[PDB]
RNA sequence: AAGAACCUUACCUGGUCUUGACAUCCACGGAAGUUUUCAGAGAUGAGAAUGUGCCUUCGGGAACCGUGAGACAGGUGCUGC
RNA sequence: CCGGCCGGGAACUCAAAGGAGACUGCCAGUGAUAAACUGGAGGAAGGUGGGGAUGACGUCAAGUCAUCAUGGCCCUUACGACCAGGGCUACACACGUGCUACAAUGGCGCAUACAAAGAGAAGCGACCUCGCGAGAGCAAGCGGACCUCAUAAAGUGCGUCGUAGUCCGGAUUGGAGUCUGCAACUCGACUCCAUGAAGUCGGAAUCGCUAGUAAUCGUGGAUCAGAAUGCCACGGUGAAUAC
């Protein structure tokens, strides 16, 4: 869906644990209620400005891994609700069968 | 000797013991009588001692958990009907005339994909 | 359309899963790209092969892929080099140890999805459709099938109007979960559009 | 002192992963309690069935996760290693505690 | 009604509203920051916030404090 | 229904005295599914009853259910094309549950403190029937009489 | 049984009472009744007039009654001064905290007259 | 739509880019990367720093990055008649 | 230390496996000695036990070329690519589907009983301390029948309210906040304090349901940083009626 939008997502990917994960602690640590809640902190909301507009997990849209379609997920299998319907029929999915109760 | 009988209704569970002795009933070790015998239907687990003697001829221990306050209730009364296994066809004739061993298993439906609750359609409109 | 998939229905009475591993929640939906990716690949690469299904198990952090193909003679090649020369590009796209194992079938008319691939081949050659659809009927009625219904949808002879057309024989009950039915589903891209083939075949009654 | 907790989707796999187990470890060794059957953690993922609109008709499915114990109860040196490399039945994962 | 440690602005508002004040108040200014507050030196300039289409001036009033830029500014036209 | 002629269920009676008549009683003046909620107006509208008529306990209640129970009411069975109110007579199942049914109608209407103490009110104005659901069964019994002629 | 400008009711409870100044309500008038010393339980004339005007400097710690009235109206007409989004919202008579405007926001705009 | 503050997002206004955000092939450069400054709303536009490896035909590998040239990529554009 | 808390127990609830059970099989009557039907017995269950899955040939050139794949046409320094702000949340209006109500079989306050089903690792987050509260600090445990979410709510006991737009209603709004996130103005949820709107059972009309159903009461999940009255699941109470 879109090339580029499947491209922009997997830089969306890579780019968060570029910076975040290592530097989302710039919120954590100095962001913080201690005897540091002037002089520090300002430079904690000021230096995560400097990191780039993406890198923030927020801006993750987790989509499917076949056809990128942002809606219909699911975390359990990582396809939207289509292809995890065509693969669960086919055979592809360990255990996934069909419930009636 | 001590006997035993089940009984379960609707998500309940319950288990019944009882012996010959006085006419005292314990449920979870609170009363027959303040666990729900202060509430309504507080005698339909003393439904099957109504129809054959209990007067003061035997206690009944009971453990229950699982449903709600009238679900339990139904679980004594047919575990008692269980319980009453001593005299089984001089009992179980007239006991089962009455019902009280009918399980009665009428589970709560699940509800169904594009349903409101297993049966309330939503409010159809033609127009 | 309106009824179910006749594999997915059975995947617990009778036919087995094409995979068949165990894994969590945290790596099921890594676990199961992967093994979209040696899928698509292995079926592109072999083509000419003549594959069915290829059986994806994972024990103990490792790979084992299981090839069904009719012509196997392709799949080993000269001693075994093209079964090893597909175990290198599996290992760079699911976890480094691996596994392949070739499994032949030897009455390539009663896999469902070599049936598929002999009529879709004939329709993209322009052959008439009406003579490969009865053709892979008889072939397969007499090799020992119980039932056969196949069924071609498209264009189907540069017509303007889409029009659906199916002939069977023998006994083909879908709705008998006891019946193992082999169905699978190719399309075949020719010039005047995509023509959907799908063939269930009755092999026998439990 | 051995903690054998093994799982797997399918009861009809699981049963004689189970089984030979318990033959690896009873018959060189000694003391397992047994087959312990642990409630099944049924998940199930109900999704559409259309590419578009009848958000009405859908389909059900679940995945049964089926779980068991062994519990083999002391340290016995001719168990210890019917364990290692003698780890059949695929398509089951197995945990242990020391 | 948020935001209990900090209050919000970009940098390149506030590196620009310190050149701003010491050079004088001279000329609006660009600014597309419509998610930053008003901290109390900015009483007196002239910001232009971007609404979408426009950039409308608005001269900083001293009880225009608490609020953020984009508060001044309607996005939306209507009759 | 169309092909049914099924029957109907066995109720369960009421706990404080033996009557599987006001058991019926309890579960027509229910709403919601509250019967612990709905008995206690039925006791508390009972011996309010009782202690202004001195009947008992459910021999009160026999008295006033009589003079609102109806015996002929009226359906409209439709003859070709024609449509017009038929009476008939009332199956004795049917005659007193109607007759718990307009009492309950009888004292949702008329709302003066407490549920309890309007359906006392309304079983002791049925007993000297001069109340509401006494005036219900009269212009059922208006509906036959002047609409007898078809039958 | 005058304090501030009205709270006139009678054969009502205390705290139920106070509820009448514009400016208390459930849980300011259990703390006005707290701090004073009279249980909520008795009523207004039962309420001896030597225990009302410890009422009265007790409802001295609230901005009640008259302030209240305008610092709000204060507040309303100082948004539409700075001419903000709340203050554009209040002028038009249109939802302000962020409501639908398409179907619903009936309370804010009146009847549905045409 | 099993979930629009940014993202999603396809829309709008403005700011940029053209063998391109993603793919393959060729020729040249450069190990990949890591540290920050400055300008800008950002994309981008320069820097200043640091690192320079696994295999030797030693006009070279492979991995990745930058640049130019054309095949072409790209299209949530149209037709579900 | 009465907490299955502990030694010990494998009976019982339970948990999943493996089996038994229900077939008009027995009996009676009607029936063309047939199919079957009515009634009874035994039985946990009675005649497809309950519910679901399972959707015949085809119908509508039904829906989707914006999940995907695709014939043709068109763009290909642009209808493609990147970015910041904006919009999808606009509002004289009209309709659909919902939730909350209009109260006394009710509201509030105190006390107290009984669930099932799910989820959890950049996750679920006890105990303790602080804050009126949303929450914070600290720091165990748990990828789990054990650890957490998590106190079930209607119910019941006791007290008050006294039928009034009222102690009903919780709309709108002012102020002060919490949390997530780079960011909460457009445009988030929630908490506190104040505010106290329409509404007193609803025109013509019209919908759902026959049993653990309707109705009512709460709980969990998916999507998801946050953001449901929606959807999808779970158990509590529990009818009326079918001539």
């Amino acid at each position: 869906a879109k090339q580029s939008m499947k491209a922009r997502e997997v830089k969306r990917v890579a780019l968060a644990d570029k910076y975040f994960a290592k530097r989302a602690e710039l919120k954590a640590i100095i962001s913080d209620v201690n005897a540091a809640s002037d002089e520090d902190r300002w430079n904690a909301v000021l230096k995560l400005q400097t990191l780039p507009r993406d890198s923030s997990p927020s801006r993750q849209r987790n989509r499917c891994r076949q056809t990128g379609r942002p809606h219909g997920f699911l975390r359990k299998f990582g396809l939207s609700r289509i292809k995890v319907r065509e693969a669960a029929m086919r055979g592809e999915i360990p255990g996934l069968k069909k419930a009636s109760w | 000797n001590q006997y035993y009988g089940t009984g379960r209704r609707k998500s309940s569970a319950a288990r019944v013991f009882i012996k010959p002795g006085n006419g005292k009933i314990v449920i979870n070790q609170r009363s027959l009588e303040q666990y729900f015998g202060r509430e309504t239907a507080r005698m339909v687990v003393r439904q099957p001692l109504e129809l054959v003697d209990m007067v003061e001829k035997l206690d009944l221990y009971i453990t229950v958990k699982g449903g709600g306050i009238s679900g339990q209730a139904g679980a004594i009364r047919h575990g008692i009907t269980r319980a009453l296994m001593e005299y089984d066809e001089s009992l179980r004739s007239e006991l089962r005339k009455a019902g009280f061993v009918t399980r009665d298993a009428r589970q709560v439906e699940r509800k169904k994909v594009g349903l409101r609750k297993a049966r309330r359609r939503p409010q159809f409109s033609k127009r | 359309g309106q009824k179910v998939h006749p594999n997915g229905i059975r995947l617990g009475i009778v036919k087995p899963w094409n995979s068949t591993w165990f894994a969590n929640t945290k790596e099921f939906a890594d676990n199961l790209d992967s093994d979209f990716k040696v899928r698509q690949y292995l079926t592109k690469e072999l083509a000419k092969a003549s594959v069915s299904r290829i059986v994806i198990e994972r024990p103990a952090k490792s790979i084992r892929v299981t090839i069904h193909t009719a012509r196997p003679g392709i799949v080993i090649g000269k001693k075994g080099e093209d079964v090893e020369k597909l175990r290198k590009v599996v290992a760079d796209i699911a976890g480094v140890p691996a596994q392949i194992n070739i499994a032949e079938v030897r009455k390539p008319e009663l896999d469902a999805k070599l049936v598929a691939d002999s009529i879709t081949s004939q329709l993209e050659r322009r052959v008439m459709f009406r003579r490969a659809m009865k053709r892979a009927v008889q072939n397969a009625m007499r090799l020992g099938a119980k039932g056969i219904k196949v069924e071609v949808s498209g264009r189907l002879g540069g017509a303007e109007i889409a029009r659906t057309e199916w002939y069977r024989e023998g006994r083909v009950p879908l709705h008998t979960l006891r019946a193992d039915i082999d169905y699978n589903t190719s399309e075949a891209h020719t010039t005047y559009g995509v023509i959907g083939v799908k063939v269930w075949i009755f092999k026998g009654e439990i | 002192r051995i903690r054998i907790r093994l799982k797997a989707f399918d009861h009809r796999l699981i049963d004689q992963a189970t089984a030979e187990i318990v033959e690896t470890a009873k018959r060189t060794g000694a003391q397992v309690r047994g087959p312990i059957p642990l409630p099944t953690r049924k998940e199930r993922f109900t999704v559409l069935i259309s590419p578009h609109v009848n958000k009405d008709a859908r389909d059900q499915y679940e995945i049964r996760t089926h779980l068991r114990l062994v519990d083999i109860v002391e340290p016995t040196e001719k168990t210890v290693d019917a364990l290692m490399r003698l780890d059949l039945a695929a398509g089951v994962d197995v945990q242990i505690s020391l | 009604r948020s935001l209990k440690k900090g209050p919000f602005i970009d940098l390149h508002l506030l590196k620009k509203v310190e050149k701003a004040v010491e050079s004088g108040d001279k000329k609006p200014l660009r600014t597309w920051s419509r998610r930053s507050t008003i901290f109390p030196n900015m009483i007196g300039l002239t910001i232009a916030v971007h609404n979408g289409r426009q950039h409308v001036p608005v001269f900083v009033t001293d009880e225009m404090v608490g609020h953020k830029l984009g508060e001044f500014a309607p996005t939306r036209t209507y009759r | 229904p169309r092909r049914r002629v099924i029957g109907q269920r066995k109720i369960l009676p009421d706990p404080k005295f033996g009557s599987e008549l006001l058991a019926k009683f309890v579960n027509i003046l229910m709403v919601d599914g509250k019967k612990s909620t709905a008995e206690s107006i039925v006791y508390s509208a009972l011996e309010t009853l009782a202690q202004r008529s001195g009947k008992s306990e459910l021999e009160a209640f026999e008295v006033a259910l009589e003079n609102v129970r109806p015996t002929v009411e009226v359906k409209s069975r439709r003859v070709g094309g024609s449509t017009y109110q038929v009476p008939v007579e009332v199956r004795p199942v049917r005659r007193n549950a109607l007759a718990m049914r307009w009492i309950v109608e009888a004292a949702r209407k008329r709302g003066d403190k407490s549920m309890a103490l309007r359906l006392a009110n309304e079983l002791s104005d049925a007993a000297e029937n001069k109340g509401t659901a006494v005036k219900k069964r009269e212009d059922v019994h208006r509906m036959a009489e002047a609409n007898k002629a078809f039958a | 049984a005058r304090i501030a400008g009205i709270n006139i009711p009678d054969h009502k409870h205390a705290v139920i009472a106070l509820t009448s100044i514009y400016g208390v309500g459930k849980t300011r008038s259990k703390a006005i009744l707290a701090a004073a010393g009279i249980a909520e339980d008795v009523k207004i004339s039962e309420l001896s007039e030597g225990q009302i005007d410890t009422l009265r400097d007790e409802v001295a710690k609230f901005v009640v009654e008259g302030d209240l009235r305008r610092e709000i109206s204060m507040s309303i007409k100082r948004l539409m001064d700075l001419g903000c989004y709340r203050g554009l919202r209040h002028r038009r008579g249109l939802p302000v905290r962020g409501q639908r405007t398409k179907t619903n926001a009936r309370t804010r705009k009146g009847p549905r007259k045409p």
